[PDB]
């Protein structure tokens, strides 16, 4: 109450820059069957990042000190970006972004200095998981010279993370990054003794293609034959969002020519339409981002 | 495409030209309305029973 | 962007999840904004546009 | 009487062949 | 007493003016950013600053 | 596929061949293995009597409980048991939601098969809380319904269809809506509401993919007879006689598509014929068809009341031809139906004329409201006395 | 998404000014590409331009 400042009643709900931040990054909704004929790649991510978090009793009990850091590297369209954020929906970690970048990070108004400061915080909320992306097109002008502005970030967390407090046979705080290369790492991330395994991930398959496609394809009516086969075939891919995109596509199709139900022939045109816009981007050299 | 669509209107027609004719009349013969539709007092009786369901 | 506006039924209906929002990509003047501009020209309604520097005030 | 239905089914095949022999 | 009550709701609606003022202008429009309890809330104004304040007859 | 069960189960519990069909019918619970439910579940079925299980005997000799049904279901339920626990054991150490997720799910399906319906809502929910693909998730819920419809007790389904109602709008999944809808045309026709089964069966038929139905060939005979009973002839003859979309379904309805030119042609006396011979080949072999009553009135209200709203007068003579039902048998069936008034009308049988009121007047409208007018009479005075006491 | 309401719609012409949290599932279903138009593409914009100013034609 004002000009005294005295106390009236408290408000149960508590604060934190940190509660704020984890609302806004957003956690993605896609679960791992969605994404699915990565069936292999859920396997390898699962063991390394998960794991030491959800029990690091398990590990601190064999005797072993806990990886610091984990690198899923592989191309930035094969779904791979998707399910690494599909680890933060899935353990309710919170979601602090680093870029090495101020994308809305307010704590003093940055928190890719803040290394010591962060696991801290980080901790109170455990678990809780430090994110690093790289897909090279948004912080494309910081991909040179120290070779990427994420990498910085990633080689000054893991060494402070390495010596803790009883921190190191302990680990609820993870740091993923993704990274499109093998260049992009730093000595320190290739030997082991803090980083366990480097996993990746391989360019989209048609095989793979098919699963993604087929929980997407759920979501509408289908009529009788398969033909998801032939429609996963046609398509190079380039994105999660274009397997997606062969869906969407033929509702909209559907509803200009005002079925109440949506055909296999719709399908067919979709696949043929989203084909045709990959194509436009593969001439110009673009990936998704223009 | 003219084929089918006329055919679809001209059944209609022989509604529409009923419609017309009995909305401001009752309790008037089969034989007055079949004069101005210019169709059979016979045929128009069928149409009159669908109609009124 | 027109049609879930007229008919939500129909746009839930097909099997496309409820409206959400767009991003339009591109290289400088290919008319991101322009297919933007032509519907909302014919609707003549269920648009608003604001300025991004009209979130900013001096105070 | 508790269900019209199982009486029913007799009578609308009876009744159709004695009306139809005689008057239809 | 019965019409006692008759009366007392005649005090009533003239003392129902006196909050009609405050609820007339001068008046600062907030946004609610949720309802703690009856009495009193957590509101935020118009000006990017947050005040906790009270409601007038516990609106619902 | 398991709706298999109920298209078999039907032919026992009616009677057009008691015996023979029971062992056929038992067998899709033997591989199952339905033990500890089934015992209980052939009391409810009866509705036209007949035990679908050997605990009962009431119209021929019933066929004898496999040593198979209860085989296959210790086995399965041991595998089921074995599997499960590595899996809840693993989910705590590693990712709690996927592994734990994949657990459950072939573990409600094995539930499912015993038919054990508490078994099925404990291992649904578990899913639903941890992340799952909608589609997927969605897909689940057939398998409690299957047990609901299998037991065929009104109370149970009901429960069901609220559970089923909260969560198909959350996956939001067409494909999915495409096989909850023919669950619950079953169940309508199995009360008193053909009216309600009959739009759930017309839309599904057009686009269709098999998956969740007993037989394709079966189901287009049974959707034709049922639209007739919803619809009255001017919706009857343009959507299902004359419709594009008949066509597109597919054609095994011969029995069927002479009995709806009956009802067009204006010539009743062949309707009267196959709506006998309809009770007897459709009705009885489906599981569902209960309340018969419903089916029959309906049926022959659409006869009467076509002719009846059309025309203000016939003759008697011609009357009678073109219904080609006898005397007697027009005018009591008709008694009932004049007394609602829906139809209203009167026969003399000494000026020769039948005669139509044909109120689309107050009168109408004011009858309807005598009729709920009387069950909200007595339902409030009876709260009033419960609670003062 | 309290109602039914299609979000922001907003057109980008930098790729590396922009936010990858708004591309998150739940915020944006489609994204649309827009190219600079092909041989074929070019010519429809070529004769819808010409049909608002009036001449007489002396291009092609």
């Amino acid at each position: 109450r004002n000009d005294s400042y005295t106390l009236h009643k408290i408000l149960p709900n508590k604060v934190d820059p940190l509660v704020s931040l984890m609302m806004v990054e957003k956690v993605p909704d896609s679960t791992y069957e969605m994404i699915g004929g990565l069936d292999k790649q859920i396997k390898e991510i699962k063991e390394v990042i998960e794991l030491p978090v959800k029990h690091p009793e398990l590990f601190e009990a064999l005797g072993i000190a806990q990886p610091k850091g984990v690198l899923l590297y592989g191309p930035p369209g094969t779904g791979k970006t998707l399910l690494a954020r599909a680890v933060a929906h899935h353990t309710d970690c919170t979601f602090i972004r680093v870029s090495g970048s101020e994308l809305v990070q307010k704590f003093i108004g940055e928190g890719a200095r803040m290394v010591r400061e962060l696991f801290v915080m980080a901790r109170e909320h455990a678990p809780s998981i430090i994110f690093m992306d790289e897909i090279d097109s948004i912080g494309s002008s910081r991909l040179e010279g120290g070779s990427g502005g994420d990498s910085e970030v990633q080689r000054t967390m893991l060494e402070l993370l390495n010596q803790l407090d009883g921190f190191e046979a302990t680990k609820n705080i993870k740091v993923i990054m993704a990274t499109n290369r093998i260049d992009i790492l730093d000595s320190a991330l290739l030997r082991p003794g803090r980083i366990d395994r480097k996993i990746e991930f391989p360019p989209p398959n048609e095989e793979a293609r098919l699963d993604i496609l087929k929980i997407h394809s759920r979501k509408m009516n289908l009529t009788r034959g398969i033909n998801l086969r032939k429609i996963a075939e046609l398509m190079p891919g380039a994105s999660g969002a274009e397997v997606k995109g062969v869906c969407t596509e033929a509702g909209m199709y559907a509803l200009r020519e005002r079925r109440v139900h949506v055909t296999q022939e719709d399908f067919e045109m979709a696949v043929a339409k989203v084909m045709q816009k990959d194509s436009e981007k593969n001439m110009s050299i673009k990936k998704l981002w223009k | 495409i003219i084929s089918t669509h006329l055919a679809k209107l001209y059944d209609n027609l022989l509604e529409q030209n009923l419609i017309r004719v009995i909305e401001p009349f009752s309790r008037v013969q089969i034989e007055h309305i079949s004069s101005l539709i210019k169709l059979s007092k016979a045929d128009v009786e069928r149409k009159l029973s669908q109609m009124i369901l | 962007v027109e049609l879930p506006l007229t008919h939500f039924e129909l746009y839930k209906q097909i099997g496309i999840d409820p409206p959400r929002g767009v991003l339009m990509y591109g290289p400088p003047g290919c008319g991101k904004t322009m297919l933007a501009k032509a519907v909302a020209h014919h609707t003549t309604a269920a648009f608003i546009r604001v300025v991004g520097s009209e979130f900013v005030q001096k105070y | 009487n508790v269900e019209d239905d199982f009486s029913n089914q007799l009578r609308a095949e009876l009744e159709k062949h004695g009306y139809k022999m005689e008057t239809s | 007493i019965k019409d006692e009550q008759k009366n007392l709701k005649k005090e009533f609606l003239h003392a129902q003016e006196e909050v009609k003022r405050i609820q007339s202008i001068p008046l600062v429009i907030g946004q609610f950013l949720e309802a703690v309890d009856q009495n009193t809330a957590i509101v935020g104004s118009t000006t990017g600053s947050n005040y906790y304040v009270r409601i007038l007859s516990t609106i619902d | 596929m398991p709706l298999e069960n109920l298209e078999e189960e039907g032919l026992p519990k009616n009677p057009d061949l008691r015996i023979a069909q029971l062992r056929f019918l038992l067998s899709l619970p033997e591989h199952r293995g339905d033990t500890a439910v089934r015992e209980e579940l052939m009391a409810a079925v009866r509705e036209n009597n007949m035990a679908p299980y050997y605990e009962a005997l009431c119209k021929s000799l019933d066929w004898q409980m496999d040593m198979d049904l209860l085989s296959k279901m210790k086995k399965a339920n041991e595998e089921e048991l074995k599997r499960l626990d590595e899996e809840l054991e693993d989910a705590e150490k590693n990712l709690g939601e996927s592994e734990i997720r994949d657990a459950m799910m072939a573990k409600a399906e094995y539930l499912c098969q015993i038919g054990d319906k508490e078994g099925a809502l404990t291992a649904f929910r578990k899913t639903y809380d941890k992340t799952v693909a909608l589609g997927h998730r969605l897909d689940i819920v057939f398998y409690l319904l299957r047990i609901g419809l299998f037991y065929m007790d009104n109370d149970l389904i009901t429960r069901n269809t609220e559970k089923a109602k909260s969560l198909i709008e959350e996956g939001g999944d067409w494909d999915r809506r495409n096989r909850l809808k023919v669950y619950q045309g079953l169940y309508c026709v199995a009360i008193r509401d053909f009216k309600q089964a009959a739009e759930l069966f017309l839309d599904t038929v057009s686009t269709f993919t098999s998956y969740e139905l007993m037989d394709y060939k079966t189901f287009v005979t049974y959707t034709v007879y049922v639209s007739m009973i919803a619809l009255e002839r001017p919706d009857l003859r343009e959507k299902v006689i004359k419709g594009a979309e008949i066509l597109e379904v597919l054609h095994s309805l011969p029995a069927v598509r002479q009995y709806l030119f009956s009802l067009y042609e204006c010539r009743y006396s062949v309707f009267f014929q196959s709506l006998a011979v309809v009770e007897q080949e459709m009705k009885k072999d489906w599981l569902f068809a209960p309340h018969y009553r419903y089916y029959v009135r309906e049926m022959r209200i659409h006869a009467y009341s076509q002719l009846l709203e059309s025309y203000r007068s016939l003759t008697l003579g011609y009357m009678a031809e073109a219904f080609g039902v006898g005397v007697e048998f027009i005018d009591q069936e008709l008694s009932r139906f004049i007394a609602a008034g829906r139809l209203h009308c009167k026969i003399d049988k000494v000026n020769e004329i039948v005669e139509t009121n044909r109120p689309d007047s107050k009168n109408w409208q004011y009858q309807e409201t005598i009729k709920k007018g009387d069950l909200l009479l007595n339902r409030v005075q009876k709260l009033s006395r419960v609670i003062n006491m | 998404d309290q109602n039914v309401n299609v979000k922001v719609i907003m057109a980008t012409n930098r790729a590396d000014t922009l936010d990858p949290a708004l591309l998150r599932p739940g915020r944006l279903d489609r994204k649309i590409e827009f190219p600079l138009p092909d041989r074929r593409q070019k010519r429809l914009i070529f004769s819808t331009i010409t049909s608002k100013m009036n001449l007489s034609e002396e291009v092609d």
